[PDB]
RNA sequence: GAUAGAAAUUUUUAUCCUGACGCUAUAGAGAUAGUACCGUAAGGGAAAGAUGAAAGAAUAAAAUAAAAGUAAAAAAAAGCAAAGAUUACCCCUUCUACCUUUUGCAUAAUGGUUUAACCAGAAAAAAUCUAACAAAGAGAACUUUAGCUAGAUACCCCGAAACCAG
């Protein structure tokens, strides 16, 4: 896979942000897709359950869990049920939060 | 249910003959190999079952297709026996249905 | 990073004395032994569910069944013969550009979009190319001399807006088959083949300059372009006056496969050397 | 236990050992080809790619010839290379 | 010094680098190991599913019992249903009977093929790697070359240097070997030395130390690392590919 | 339905239901009403109207049918010009 | 112990011999010489010439392809005649 | 209707590395053997072996003394044969054998003298669980509007009168 070519101006016309050049001072961190771009997929389950899974997570994933606990928490109201897998390094939120938690991440420098 | 009286001869196996030591030492060949041979190009066996799977049916008519023509005279009649009962069974009968 | 592997100098050596599968891999097995699973085995008392001889699926007990009682009328009549085409979204377009997944200083048709990886052809499941279509016009910005097979209306006034150039080509399956995978009709030694004429089902559309017809007549292309750009009311770039019109202006013979490429010709990888026929009859056959 | 040759190639590897290798060269030759006997019961079709009336659709044809039995008694005549049905 | 572009939020893992000219000829330098390959994620279960994989991916059985359909013979009936006043039975190679068929026995040679997807395996020979390094049985051995061809040296080298009881020797290709390894190892059944395209899960967890050479380490980071970034295959590779011959 | 073929091993079809019905490829499947072709003269305008409007198959009718016809009939398709091209995908569909 | 010698594929070119009886069918078709010869060439020790149609083979495919697949001239007119008569 | 089902066109690198998550005398071939034996004939077709280095160590030696069945040792009011117990085996008190089949069986409805050996749930389209990688997945050929690949989870035994060919 190619390396994205550099461009005079971000971000690019398809919305793709490259990276901070620095990594951020934060225990977690999220590694990039092979296809650079930020690991966070719906999932559907019974075709009723609405997940939300973050993948490839490095570090204090606990700290990861509490930073989007109170991020969502205003937007919903309550905190939302969430399931970490430490043995894996997977956040699974309950509901449909994909475009909202990419946009948060992308601010962060992930 | 009379059992043995006597202790038998105690199998002394040793792990770490010629077979057991190299057991399974080609197996990422493909991998770390450019990808010239893949890794069902080791297995030895029968000749329709070299990197192949499958239920009971479909081995049975796989090894008539291959070697149908190289079987003998009675087995070759066993085989067709042994096909038209499962075709009869897996199809015409069962519970989940 | 990885904490866990602190724990892992603590703990004992891994070998295959202590493995484990990952809880809830593997459900178990239930076999019908004991008073729980046993006398009846999950099957039932009697009839035709005990003994297994239930009929067969759709069969509702000598009154009609429900597929047989609705008139028979045509969906898939001649399904296996119509025509299917991957559809292309500008917003894809934009989004392998912007990864270097194609770029717009060489050339792009189907070819390299397959190297990209951004659409997938199987010519067996009568696929006859990548048709554009103007999902994503408004933020396309890119500057491409495209080559498809289907185009809209609204695709092609987008990329004619940035000064682009959009043709439409037919492929015949025998010779899609080779352009989607080039390298390994390569392997097969055989001769580059000559595309197939559309049938004359398929003649208006690549005929008209309103679809810019690969066959259609150049001399109207001027004035079928200026109509969009007055349609949707965009200033028509002058294409001939930038520093890339020998690249934009590429075309491809209507016999012709790949680009520089002639019918008759043969790769060999090997070597990598071309061969070329001599003969009279093989060239005026392989020209024709 | 399967058989190394197929059985189907055993009359003709028994053709390759003993008397009938010693054989001359021109017989045998002319014995292996099995060329297909001139139609005669059933009746071919010219072209060998068809157009199907309720398709409208290219489609391939091929011939396929319909078995025909000879009595011994033909032996003993000429039948113009043809029997029962 | 490692070569391909480390990740610029993590930083490699280093281990000494020894040699097997005499035995306390060790820690004779320093090398770096890539960290996605010698550092990644400890998966142990992720090795379950390839040493599982490596034990039935060849296995074929051999085993076919008769039923009751193959049994030599019993083609009759034998005695009338109605009158007898015995059960009623339909052939004398039943089942039930002594000399009966098998109902439900294996039947054939039966065959247990199954191919993982190839980035599982490539991520079991990562977690294999990072676990032997993680609890010290991984030793870096420069250019692996032995003083003599007596086998007895090795014996006595790895019990001064605590090599546990098995050692996995490793090696880039098959016929750069050198002489006295070869001499000294090929009568040593703990000691088994084996080139690096035949490196692999189950051996790794055969044998409770694993030795790598300097170019086979090279070797291993290259082969490895280049899944992570690869596209999926359009045709098999060993077809040609653009950039990868 | 065979289940397993004597030829080569796989699933069969029944060609019954493809000669008359359409999948969508949201599950739903399409059918014509019955007795839409007989004795028009006697029914009535609404009558003959409600026979001729295509309808859908409840759960157990559609499920029915994923099992009589194999996995080729499931795939999507993009058709050129095709009148139920928009009707593939479901939306807005809150369950 | 010492491990035995790798699997290679060897990458000289192969020729099975047409006068074994138990050699398989598709390994003396024509399309297999032409396959060595886009595996090797060089090696493979086959004429380039063969690769293309014979003279008997030519004049079969240029009837085959002028009966079936039509001209532009002739689509383009047909076509015409068509549209005329519809309306 | 049940079900039957191609082709055009594609893919396939050689020799060694071969042995066993196959059985161990009701298993495995029927086999110690197509022999005894039953049939005029075609045909059907078995059970059966065990000491030790030496039996040219038979006043010979070692091993479990553990299936049903008997002996050592016949029985003493009263009862689905046992339990609650009791200083005490009974005596006392309390309990309508077991499976199958039924609306309902101690039923006088079915089957079993008892012992050892042998004898009956099998398939992965859709799905759920776990994991890899993710707008892409898969070691070609396909599926894709969070999907694709891999694993795990599944559907028995005995029996007719008959029918056809030699
Ligand atoms: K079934
Ligand atoms: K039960
Ligand atoms: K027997
Ligand atoms: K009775
Ligand atoms: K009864
Ligand atoms: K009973
Ligand atoms: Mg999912
Ligand atoms: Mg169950
Ligand atoms: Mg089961
Ligand atoms: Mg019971
Ligand atoms: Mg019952
Ligand atoms: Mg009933
Ligand atoms: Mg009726
Ligand atoms: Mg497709
Ligand atoms: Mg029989
Ligand atoms: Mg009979
Ligand atoms: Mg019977
Ligand atoms: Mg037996
Ligand atoms: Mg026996
Ligand atoms: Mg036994
Ligand atoms: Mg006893
Ligand atoms: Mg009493
Ligand atoms: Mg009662
Ligand atoms: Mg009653
Ligand atoms: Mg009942
Ligand atoms: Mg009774
Ligand atoms: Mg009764
Ligand atoms: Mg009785
Ligand atoms: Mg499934
Ligand atoms: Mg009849
Ligand atoms: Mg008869």
């Amino acid at each position: 896979i190619p390396r994205p070519p550099k461009h005079e101006h971000y971000p690019t016309p398809s919305g793709w942000q490259p990276p901070r050049d620095p990594a951020p001072s934060l225990p977690y961190f999220v590694r990039r897709s092979r296809m650079h771009n930020i690991p966070v997929y719906r999932d559907i389950t019974h075709g009723n359950r609405q997940m939300t899974v973050i993948r490839k997570v490095e570090g204090d994933i606990w700290a990861l869990q509490k930073d989007v606990e109170d991020f969502l928490s205003p937007l919903l109201g309550k905190t939302p049920v969430t399931q970490v897998n430490e043995v894996t390094g997977t956040l699974r939120v309950k509901g449909y939060f994909d475009q909202q938690l990419k946009a948060w991440l992308l601010e962060k420098g992930f | 249910f009379h059992v043995r009286v006597t202790l038998p001869p105690r199998k002394v196996v040793d792990r770490w003959n010629e077979k057991r030591a190299m057991f399974g030492v080609y197996d990422n060949i493909g991998i770390l190999g450019n990808f010239e041979k893949h890794p069902k190009e080791l297995i030895k066996g029968p000749i329709w079952l070299r990197g192949w799977k499958g239920n009971e049916l479909q081995r049975c008519i796989r090894k008539k297709r291959m070697v149908g023509n190289r079987m003998f005279i009675d087995d070759l009649h066993n085989l067709n026996k042994r096909i038209s009962y499962l075709y009869k069974h897996f199809n015409r009968h069962g519970k989940y249905r | 990073g990885p904490r866990a592997l602190d724990l892992l100098r603590a703990l004992p050596r891994v070998s295959l004395a202590n493995l484990k599968p990952n809880p809830g891999s593997r459900k178990p097995e239930r076999r019908p032994r004991g008073r729980r699973r046993g006398r009846k085995c999950g099957r039932g008392h009697k009839g035709e569910r005990q003994r297994g001889t239930r009929p067969r699926l759709g069969f509702e007990g000598g009154q009609t069944p429900f597929y047989l009682r609705i008139p028979k009328y045509g969906f898939n009549e001649g399904h296996s013969f119509r025509h299917q085409y991957q559809p292309l979204s500008l917003n894809r377009l934009q989004y392998l550009i912007d990864l270097g997944r194609v770029d717009p200083t060489q050339p792009i048709d189907l070819t390299q979009l397959v190297n990209g990886r951004g659409v997938t052809i199987q010519p067996s499941k009568r696929d006859y190319g990548v048709q554009l279509v103007e999902e994503g016009a408004d933020t396309f910005k890119a500057k491409v001399n495209i080559e498809v097979q289907m185009a809209s209306e609204l695709a092609i006034a987008a990329i004619e807006k940035n000064g682009g150039v959009v043709t439409t080509a037919f492929y015949d399956p025998r010779s899609l088959e080779i352009l989607c995978k080039p390298v390994p009709f390569f392997l097969r030694g055989q001769p580059i083949p000559k595309r197939m004429l559309p049938p004359e089902a398929l003649v208006p559309y690549y005929t008209d300059a309103k679809n810019r017809g690969y066959l259609a007549d150049p001399a109207r292309f001027p004035e079928a372009r200026l109509e969009l750009a007055r349609k949707y009311g965009y200033v028509l770039p002058d294409i001939t006056k930038d520093e890339l019109f020998k690249m934009l202006s590429t075309r491809k013979d209507p016999r012709q496969i790949f680009f520089g490429l002639a019918p008759g010709w043969v790769v060999n990888m090997a070597d990598k050397k071309i061969l070329k026929p001599t003969d009279e009859n093989l060239l005026k056959y392989y020209s024709s | 236990p399967l058989h190394k040759v197929p059985v189907g190639l055993w009359k003709q590897l028994r053709l390759w050992e003993g008397i009938y290798s010693r054989l001359p060269r021109h017989y045998l030759r002319s014995l292996e080809e099995a060329r297909t006997p001139t139609p005669v019961h059933y009746r071919p079709h010219g072209a060998k790619f068809k157009i199907n009336p309720k398709n409208w659709q290219r489609e391939r044809v091929e011939d396929v010839p319909i078995p025909v039995h000879y009595p011994p008694e033909s032996q003993l005549g000429l039948w113009g290379g043809e029997g029962w049905v | 010094k490692c070569e391909l572009p480390v990740p610029a939020h993590r930083r490699p893992v280093q281990a000494w680098i020894e040699s097997l000219r005499g035995y306390e000829q060790e820690r004779v330098g320093l090398t770096e190991l890539h960290p996605d390959v010698f550092s990644t994620a400890p998966r142990l279960d992720i090795l379950h599913q390839v040493a599982i994989w490596q034990k039935n991916f060849k296995r074929i059985s051999y085993a076919k019992t008769k039923t009751r359909a193959e049994v030599r013979g019993g083609g009759r009936k034998p005695w009338v249903q109605k009158g007898s006043g015995r059960a009623r039975h339909g052939s004398i190679r039943s089942p039930i009977w002594r000399g009966g068929g098998v109902a439900h026995g294996p039947r054939g040679p039966t065959s247990y093929y199954y191919m993982l997807p190839m980035k599982v395996r490539v991520q079991g020979l990562k977690v294999a790697l990072t676990v032997k390094l993680a609890q010290d049985d991984l030793h870096i051995v420069d250019s692996l070359e032995l003083p003599t061809a007596d086998p007895q040296y090795l014996i006595e080298l790895a019990r001064y240097r605590r090599w546990g009881d098995s050692v996995l020797l490793v090696d880039l290709e098959h016929e750069d070997m050198p002489q006295n390894v070869v001499a000294a190892t090929s009568g040593l059944k703990t000691f088994n030395l084996v080139p690096a395209v035949g490196l692999n899960v189950h051996s790794m967890l055969k044998h409770q130390t694993l030795v790598l050479t300097l170019p086979t380490v090279a070797f291993l980071e290259e082969k490895l690392l280049w899944h992570n970034s690869r596209y999926t295959p359009l045709y098999p590779f060993r077809l040609p590919y653009c950039d990868f011959p | 339905v065979t289940y397993f073929s004597s030829r080569k091993g796989k699933r069969k079809t029944v060609k019954a239901v493809i000669y008359r019905f359409l999948r969508l490829h949201s599950g739903l499947w399409l059918r014509r009403k019955a007795g839409y072709k007989k004795k028009l003269w006697k029914k009535t305008a609404a009558r003959k109207r409600r026979l001729r409007e295509f309808v859908f198959c409840n759960k157990t009718q559609s499920k029915l049918l994923d099992k009589m016809t194999t996995s080729f009939w499931k795939r999507r398709n993009w058709y050129a010009d095709d009148p139920y091209q928009k009707y593939q995908d479901r939306t807005n569909l809150k369950v | 112990y010492r491990a035995r010698p790798p699997p290679r594929r060897s990458q000289e070119p192969r020729w099975p011999d047409p006068d074994d009886p138990l050699t398989p069918r598709w390994q003396l078709s024509p399309r297999y010489a032409a396959k060595q010869f886009a595996r090797h060439g060089a090696a493979s020790g086959v004429a380039a010439g063969s690769l293309w149609p014979s003279q008997e083979q030519l004049r079969e495919l240029e009837a085959e392809e002028r009966e079936w697949y039509p001209s532009l001239a002739a689509m383009q007119e047909s076509l015409r005649v068509q549209q005329l008569a519809e309306e």
